[PDB]
RNA sequence: CCGAGGGUAGGGCCCGUGACUGGGGCGAAGUCGUAACAAGGUAGCUGUACCGGAAGGUGCGGCUGGAU
RNA sequence: UGGGAGAGGGUGGUGGAAUUCCCGGAGUAGCGGUGAAAUGCGCAGAUACCGGGAGGAACGCCGAUGGCGAAGGCAGCCACCUGGUCCACCCGUGACGCUGAGGCGCGAAAGCGUGGGGAGCAAACCGGAUUAGAUACCCGGGUAGUCCACGCCCUAAACG
RNA sequence: CGAUGUCGGCUCGUCGCAUCCUGGGGCUGAAGAAGGUCCCAAGGGUUGGGCUGUUCGCCCAUUAAAGCGGCACGCGAGCUG
RNA sequence: GAAUGCCGGCAUGAGUAACGAUAAAGAGGGUGAGAAUCCCUCUCGCCGUAAGCCCAAGGGUUCCUACGCAAUGGUCGUCAGCGUAGGGUUAGGCGGGACCUAAGGUGAAGCCGAAAGGCGUAGCCGAAGGGCAGCCGGUUAAUAUUCCGGCCCUUCCCGCAGGUGCGAUGGGGGGACGCUCUAGGCUAGGGGGACCGGAGCCAUGGACGAGCCCGGCCAGAAGCGCAGGGUGGGAGGUAGGCAAAUCCGCCUCCCAACAAGCUCUGCGUGGUGGGGAAGCCCGGGUGACAACCCCCCGAAGCCAGGGAGCCAAGAAAAGCCUCUAAGCACAACCUGCGGGAACCCGUACCGCAAACCGACACAGGUGGGCGGGUGCAAGAGCACUCAGGCGCGCGGGAGAACCCUCGCCAAGGAACUCUGCAAGUUGGCCCCGUAACUUCGGGAGAAGGGGUGCUCCCUGGGGUGAUGAGCCCCGGGGAGCCGCAGUGAACAGGCUCUGGCGACUGUUUACCAAAAACACAGCUCUCUGCGAACUCGUAAGAGGAGGUAUAGGGAGCGACGCUUGCCCGGUGCCGGAAGGUCAAGGGGAGGGGUGCAAGCCCCGAACCGAAGCCCCGGUGAACGGCGGCCGUAACUAUAACGGUCCUAAGGUAGCGAAAUUCCUUGUCGGGUAAGUUCCGACCUGCACGAAAAGCGUAACGACCGGAGCGCUGUCUCGGCGAGGGACCCGGUGAAAUUGAACUGGCCGUGAAGAUGCGGCCUACCCGUGGCAGGACGAAAAGACCCCGUGGAGCUUUACUGCAGCC
RNA sequence: GAGCUAGCCCUGGCCAGGGUGAAGCUGGGGUGAGACCCAGUGGAGGCCCGAACCGGUGGGGGAUGCAAACCCCUCGGAUGA
């Protein structure tokens, strides 16, 4: 049946992307968390 | 002259159409639509603020002249009386003399090719404007402004009317289509006659697809909720209202009035409507 | 081929009969009231409507086949 | 052909008297109601009185033992549309007449549908009183209805 | 109670005997036939339907008879629901 | 040494289940160390509105070629979507961008909020919508509307020539729109040809034939032809289109009007450029100078912005055309022609799936286009087949039980069972015929019957064409033939009677309930005069509504019919400028602390003083409520009638053992051989009852009862047969569970149900296929139940607050 | 976090074939005029049958599954809420 994962590239970065959270105090939190911990994506890669 | 079916499918038993006789055009004025952004319900917040609206049929809004004391004294003729989704009424087309071309709100009686015009001094002839006070007592009249220079916004819907009761100074004192007694400023415009379609009562939608079309989403009963939603809500099996009947939102629903009780407007208001 | 009739299926008219039910007729001396006949003690009757244990009452209009 | 009388019918106007309610003024201890009362209303200011307003329904006098219509029925006043009818003259048609099973239309009230309207009145209903009772008669309230439009109903002591 | 699935049915039996029938008896208010009552006896047998979820019960048509109980009210790692 | 402890390792179950659709395989020949599994050929089977082909998303090298097989592949592997390496994606015209706007998003102005932030006109962003210029063929191992070839086209820049008041982000036009039905003419696609081209074939009884078999086109600029779309021309006036305007709108006049002209598409033709089969021979060659023609069918596509009808009344903006404004008229724009200029990103491959979403090469899920032929009335249905694509990545045997899916069955025919559950039956089309009831539509495919194939003969009308022929479509009558059987296979209602509920089509507990529940048109009450009420928000601001009482919110009821009674004492709501109570505040009689005093400071009575509450009324389709006892009739019985107590008032019409009735399988009647169910009645209704509506109701229902007919493996009562498993052999190889075990029966005992204790009995050691009585078998720290001064949802006249409102 | 699901907004797309035959219109009849009747035309509808498509009624199978909701048979809707 339909799952729950269908994926969607423009959906994909228009929601997780790097200027979403950039656009947002708890976004912003989000990037410097994902700094802090030393993450090597600090947002989900998609092909564009 | 509103229209029935043969009882060919179950819902065109009841159903009844409004006759459309008198629309002459039924294509509207280009320059005169605009698009009718629906809202579903939906205020700038997304959230429903009036439940059980959406997916009714597209419509264009057609600009209506509800001040008409813009073009004094010009004459116009009625081109054509239209259809417009956006309201009870029908609307009339009008050709100024201008040249200009303007939609208003069409009144009952009136025929196309006839002159209409608004001002102080247009005859006391059914589809012309002029300022409440130079209106004789006892005539029938729509499209009443409230304060002056405000627009229309009384007995705007098919078939109502208002009544011109009397005169106190700089006021007139006018019946309502509701019956409620009301001084409106004498200097307010309003239009000779009543408002067309007095037929548009007597529509018996007939099948729940006809509220579809309208917009108008099936409404729930709070009864047939739970306590989570509604002061109706749950018990086991039906259960009466057990309490002062009540809106989803708690305050009640059967007598109690809502007016605000300090509202300036009540100067004005001589007989609360009756009824 | 037609054909007495037999069979299958579905209709129409009539008769009989049926738990129960409706009112009708009748029946020397039952129970309740007293509507009508006198102005019958609220003139009667009337078509209709609503109501009431019951006769009946009341509303609307009509008739005199009503009195003084 | 020339005239006549008439609440004959339909539409639309519009006139005053009265009732009710509302507003203002003035005024105070009751008013109302009956056979007598009581319910009811009234010092939160009624009744009685004056001025204003709103709304519906019915048209006093004239009015009659009258008039008109086929009947049911029709009553302020005005205009328009319209029917029946009578008289004069003796002009025209030339028996073209009478009645009329069916058919069709009309048909008081009450009632029914859908809108409207609602002052007065008032089935139902409530209350007061009377009474052995009083699902009545009398009194205080009062909803349909009574009014308008369209569509039904088609009854009668629709009787001379 | 860190789970012993709970009515009825179906299937499959097996046991007790306070025995429904069949076999053997004594007493009889046992003429005969047919019963009643008690004793001995558990080898075998103990039907098909209508109603109800029903167990049970009533009813129909039969029968030699249409027995009563136990087995976690036998049997859901066998079925049904 | 234990914590259903934690991490890891390794056992048991076990050579056990399984190896993922029952579309299916066999053989020969290659290769290789090794082959059921890789390659080739022949035979067989499966899909073919796909299981084929082309797009979009998503995926991201999986594409092609060489080398290779440790692991991955459910077996094998020489093979592969795997390992290593090399190669491969080419655009002014395809798609997106350098164009437009949609919701929405963002947001100079501006508004709001402790902060973070929230809004917000214009503007900007935003597409699978608008707009915009490329078709056919060839080529590569792999790209192609991209390279090549042929024939077309767009914009930008510059110049030449001609023409014109040129000029815009501003005005106007246009763009520009629904649903159903639909005309004419075409194209796509398809069928046939006794015509044209073709390698060949004659078999096994016959055929050298008007035989068989294969193919018979595609793209094309200007011009031309056919079919369509779009559009009146002139003149005068002019105050409207937020400046101007010759434009547009409005008025008038003349003329034109189912046309025509102009304009723009579609189709046809068209210089020219391509393609071109079977077969035969090793993707190629040949066929081949290939032929390329006629007839018919024919779109849902095209002409298109076409026509008609209808109500629910159907985007925007740019491109484009026109108007003028500053300006400029040495400019500029328009037309034609010529030269130059033309950027960025995508393009491989999978794409109903082994490459996407489901942990898997997973029987699931995934939007658009094409989707051939024949027959069956039609069709995208069904059967078979084309092109193309497959046989589903374990096999080989055997022919037990048992399971699954399937076929048949003697006599019976629902006796099965909670229930005809399930499975039979019926089954398409044509014709005949068809009841109660009804809201007149319906019920209706009611029911029930008849026909159905093939052959010859006669004949009716329509399309194309020509009026005929041919092809094609709908028939009509007569005579025959065969079989058990002619919708001969596949696809395709069993019917009826009668109740309950709900009017109806719809909706719902994704994944145990599809219903009588929700919704529904419709009815009523109620609020709301507009900066409406109400809702979301602290606010600003939104929705309501660019609506205005024939409208909007809330509530109940639930098509329709006939109706909807009595109670306002309590609660609610509505009305009530009196009266009672009433907070802050006003007021300050009169007290007190202190100070030598002036003073400073504190307490404080009457009285004035809102809403609310009290109080007086109203109000039921507001919350709600609608009695008890005793007596009485000339047989008995029962009480129309009476007495009395209480109430705010004592349940009316209608209905009633009911989806409600406890006693209960009430009683009587019907149906049955028999009926706790069903239906009709009665009424002592435990405990119906009138918009939490009452009683009905045609039609409707995968709802729930009861009955009958038809027919059956449901059953008496089972039997046989088929295939997939189970079983055996080769390959690969799990699981929960598990204190350890050398793990029998009885009768007892024991924490009360013992393989493990006692006494007896029985018993050689170890497996395999089976069955499920036990191991109080497994699974899940019982959901029930209780306990915890545990939690959470929900309610209210529990307490106490808060929003909101007064 | 609304790439699942629920509602709404914007913009597109989809629904083989067959059946029934409303209004209107035309004509005929009818009448003083009418209503109205009849035939033809017409093509309405939360109309009917049935694919795609959307569902999920009953039964069976599956139950360490092909699958953490699947499979087979059967069944509802299919121009509309
Ligand atoms: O809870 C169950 N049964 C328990 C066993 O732990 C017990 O046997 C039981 C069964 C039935 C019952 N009853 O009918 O009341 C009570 C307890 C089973 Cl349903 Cl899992
Ligand atoms: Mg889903
Ligand atoms: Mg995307
Ligand atoms: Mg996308
Ligand atoms: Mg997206
Ligand atoms: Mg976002
Ligand atoms: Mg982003
Ligand atoms: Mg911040
Ligand atoms: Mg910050
Ligand atoms: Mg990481
Ligand atoms: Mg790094
Ligand atoms: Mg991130
Ligand atoms: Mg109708
Ligand atoms: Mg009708
Ligand atoms: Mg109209
Ligand atoms: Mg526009
Ligand atoms: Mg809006
Ligand atoms: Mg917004
Ligand atoms: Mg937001
Ligand atoms: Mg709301
Ligand atoms: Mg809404
Ligand atoms: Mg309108
Ligand atoms: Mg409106
Ligand atoms: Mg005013
Ligand atoms: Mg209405
Ligand atoms: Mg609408
Ligand atoms: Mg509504
Ligand atoms: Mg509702
Ligand atoms: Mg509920
Ligand atoms: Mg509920
Ligand atoms: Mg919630
Ligand atoms: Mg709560
Ligand atoms: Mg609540
Ligand atoms: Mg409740
Ligand atoms: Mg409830
Ligand atoms: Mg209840
Ligand atoms: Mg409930
Ligand atoms: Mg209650
Ligand atoms: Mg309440
Ligand atoms: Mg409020
Ligand atoms: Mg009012
Ligand atoms: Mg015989
Ligand atoms: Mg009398
Ligand atoms: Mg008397
Ligand atoms: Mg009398
Ligand atoms: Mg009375
Ligand atoms: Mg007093
Ligand atoms: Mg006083
Ligand atoms: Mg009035
Ligand atoms: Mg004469
Ligand atoms: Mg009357
Ligand atoms: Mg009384
Ligand atoms: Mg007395
Ligand atoms: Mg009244
Ligand atoms: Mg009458
Ligand atoms: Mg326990
Ligand atoms: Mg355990
Ligand atoms: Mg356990
Ligand atoms: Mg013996
Ligand atoms: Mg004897
Ligand atoms: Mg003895
Ligand atoms: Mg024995
Ligand atoms: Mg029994
Ligand atoms: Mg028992
Ligand atoms: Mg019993
Ligand atoms: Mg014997
Ligand atoms: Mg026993
Ligand atoms: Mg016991
Ligand atoms: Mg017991
Ligand atoms: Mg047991
Ligand atoms: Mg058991
Ligand atoms: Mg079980
Ligand atoms: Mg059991
Ligand atoms: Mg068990
Ligand atoms: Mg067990
Ligand atoms: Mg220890
Ligand atoms: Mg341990
Ligand atoms: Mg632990
Ligand atoms: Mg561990
Ligand atoms: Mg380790
Ligand atoms: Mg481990
Ligand atoms: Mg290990
Ligand atoms: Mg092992
Ligand atoms: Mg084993
Ligand atoms: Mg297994
Ligand atoms: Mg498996
Ligand atoms: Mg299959
Ligand atoms: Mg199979
Ligand atoms: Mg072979
Ligand atoms: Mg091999
Ligand atoms: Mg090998
Ligand atoms: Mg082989
Ligand atoms: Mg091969
Ligand atoms: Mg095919
Ligand atoms: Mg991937
Ligand atoms: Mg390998
Ligand atoms: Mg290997
Ligand atoms: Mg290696
Ligand atoms: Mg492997
Ligand atoms: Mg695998
Ligand atoms: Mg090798
Ligand atoms: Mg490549
Ligand atoms: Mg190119
Ligand atoms: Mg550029
Ligand atoms: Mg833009
Ligand atoms: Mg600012
Ligand atoms: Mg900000
Ligand atoms: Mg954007
Ligand atoms: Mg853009
Ligand atoms: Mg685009
Ligand atoms: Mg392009
Ligand atoms: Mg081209
Ligand atoms: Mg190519
Ligand atoms: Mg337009
Ligand atoms: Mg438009
Ligand atoms: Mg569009
Ligand atoms: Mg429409
Ligand atoms: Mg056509
Ligand atoms: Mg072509
Ligand atoms: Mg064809
Ligand atoms: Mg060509
Ligand atoms: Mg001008
Ligand atoms: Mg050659
Ligand atoms: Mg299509
Ligand atoms: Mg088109
Ligand atoms: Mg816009
Ligand atoms: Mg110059
Ligand atoms: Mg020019
Ligand atoms: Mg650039
Ligand atoms: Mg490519
Ligand atoms: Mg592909
Ligand atoms: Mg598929
Ligand atoms: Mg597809
Ligand atoms: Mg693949
Ligand atoms: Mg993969
Ligand atoms: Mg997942
Ligand atoms: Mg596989
Ligand atoms: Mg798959
Ligand atoms: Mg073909
Ligand atoms: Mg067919
Ligand atoms: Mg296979
Ligand atoms: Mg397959
Ligand atoms: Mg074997
Ligand atoms: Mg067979
Ligand atoms: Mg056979
Ligand atoms: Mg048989
Ligand atoms: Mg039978
Ligand atoms: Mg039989
Ligand atoms: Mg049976
Ligand atoms: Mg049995
Ligand atoms: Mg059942
Ligand atoms: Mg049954
Ligand atoms: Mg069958
Ligand atoms: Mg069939
Ligand atoms: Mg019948
Ligand atoms: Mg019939
Ligand atoms: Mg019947
Ligand atoms: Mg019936
Ligand atoms: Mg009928
Ligand atoms: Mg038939
Ligand atoms: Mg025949
Ligand atoms: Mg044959
Ligand atoms: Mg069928
Ligand atoms: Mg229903
Ligand atoms: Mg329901
Ligand atoms: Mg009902
Ligand atoms: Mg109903
Ligand atoms: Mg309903
Ligand atoms: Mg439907
Ligand atoms: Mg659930
Ligand atoms: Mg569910
Ligand atoms: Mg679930
Ligand atoms: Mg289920
Ligand atoms: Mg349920
Ligand atoms: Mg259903
Ligand atoms: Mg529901
Ligand atoms: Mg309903
Ligand atoms: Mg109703
Ligand atoms: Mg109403
Ligand atoms: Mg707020
Ligand atoms: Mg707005
Ligand atoms: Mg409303
Ligand atoms: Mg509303
Ligand atoms: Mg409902
Ligand atoms: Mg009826
Ligand atoms: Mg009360
Ligand atoms: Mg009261
Ligand atoms: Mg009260
Ligand atoms: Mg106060
Ligand atoms: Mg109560
Ligand atoms: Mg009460
Ligand atoms: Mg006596
Ligand atoms: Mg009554
Ligand atoms: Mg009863
Ligand atoms: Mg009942
Ligand atoms: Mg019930
Ligand atoms: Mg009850
Ligand atoms: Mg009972
Ligand atoms: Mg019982
Ligand atoms: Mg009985
Ligand atoms: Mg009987
Ligand atoms: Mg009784
Ligand atoms: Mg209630
Ligand atoms: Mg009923
Ligand atoms: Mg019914
Ligand atoms: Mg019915
Ligand atoms: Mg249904
Ligand atoms: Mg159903
Ligand atoms: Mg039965
Ligand atoms: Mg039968
Ligand atoms: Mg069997
Ligand atoms: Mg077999
Ligand atoms: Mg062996
Ligand atoms: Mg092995
Ligand atoms: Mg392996
Ligand atoms: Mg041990
Ligand atoms: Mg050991
Ligand atoms: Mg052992
Ligand atoms: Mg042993
Ligand atoms: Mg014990
Ligand atoms: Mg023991
Ligand atoms: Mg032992
Ligand atoms: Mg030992
Ligand atoms: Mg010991
Ligand atoms: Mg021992
Ligand atoms: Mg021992
Ligand atoms: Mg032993
Ligand atoms: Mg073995
Ligand atoms: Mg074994
Ligand atoms: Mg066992
Ligand atoms: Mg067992
Ligand atoms: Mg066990
Ligand atoms: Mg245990
Ligand atoms: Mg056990
Ligand atoms: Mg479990
Ligand atoms: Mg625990
Ligand atoms: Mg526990
Ligand atoms: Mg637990
Ligand atoms: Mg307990
Ligand atoms: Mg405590
Ligand atoms: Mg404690
Ligand atoms: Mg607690
Ligand atoms: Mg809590
Ligand atoms: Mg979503
Ligand atoms: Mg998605
Ligand atoms: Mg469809
Ligand atoms: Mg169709
Ligand atoms: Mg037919
Ligand atoms: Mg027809
Ligand atoms: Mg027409
Ligand atoms: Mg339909
Ligand atoms: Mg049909
Ligand atoms: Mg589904
Ligand atoms: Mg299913
Ligand atoms: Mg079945
Ligand atoms: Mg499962
Ligand atoms: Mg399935
Ligand atoms: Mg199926
Ligand atoms: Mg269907
Ligand atoms: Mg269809």
């Amino acid at each position: 049946m339909k799952r729950t994962w269908q994926p969607n590239r423009r959906k994909r970065a228009k929601t997780h992307g790097f200027r979403a959270r950039m656009r947002t105090p708890g976004g912003r939190k989000v990037l410097k968390r994902r700094r802090q911990k030393g993450r090597w994506r600090l947002t989900p890669a998609v092909r564009k | 002259a509103v229209k029935k079916f043969k009882p060919y499918t179950p819902s065109r038993r009841f159903m009844t159409v409004a006759d459309f006789s008198e629309i002459t055009k039924t294509e509207p004025e280009k320059s005169l639509v605009k698009p009718l952004k629906k809202t579903g319900g939906r205020n700038n917040q997304g959230r429903i603020t009036v439940r059980f609206r959406g997916g009714g049929h597209k419509r264009l809004y057609r600009i209506i002249d509800f001040k008409r004391w813009d073009k004094v004294g010009i004459p116009a003729k009625v081109a054509a009386i239209e259809y417009d989704p956006n309201r009870s009424a029908r609307i009339a087309l009008l050709h100024y003399v201008d040249g200009e071309k303007r939609y208003i709100i069409a009144p009952d009686g009136l025929q196309v090719g006839q002159q209409v015009v608004a001002g102080p001094d247009a005859p006391i002839q059914v589809g012309n404007a002029l300022p409440l006070r130079f209106i004789p007592v006892g005539t029938v009249v729509h499209a009443v402004e409230l304060e002056p220079k405000k627009g229309a916004k009384l007995a705007r819907a098919a078939g109502t009317s208002a009544q011109i009761q009397g005169r106190e100074g700089d006021y007139v004192i006018l019946r309502l289509p509701s019956g409620e007694l009301r001084k409106v400023h004498g200097e307010c415009y309003a239009t000779v006659g009543a408002v067309g379609n007095a037929d548009h009562k007597n529509i018996v939608l007939g099948k729940a697809g006809r509220s579809r079309w309208l917009g108008r989403r099936p409404h729930v009963r709070g009864a047939a909720m739970n306590p989570v939603d509604h002061p109706h809500g749950g018990g086991e099996g039906r259960a009466p209202r057990g309490r002062p009947p009540a809106s989803p939102w708690g305050w009640q629903t059967k007598g109690l009035k809502t007016r605000k009780r300090r509202k300036p407007s009540s100067r004005f208001i001589i007989a609360r409507r009756k009824k």
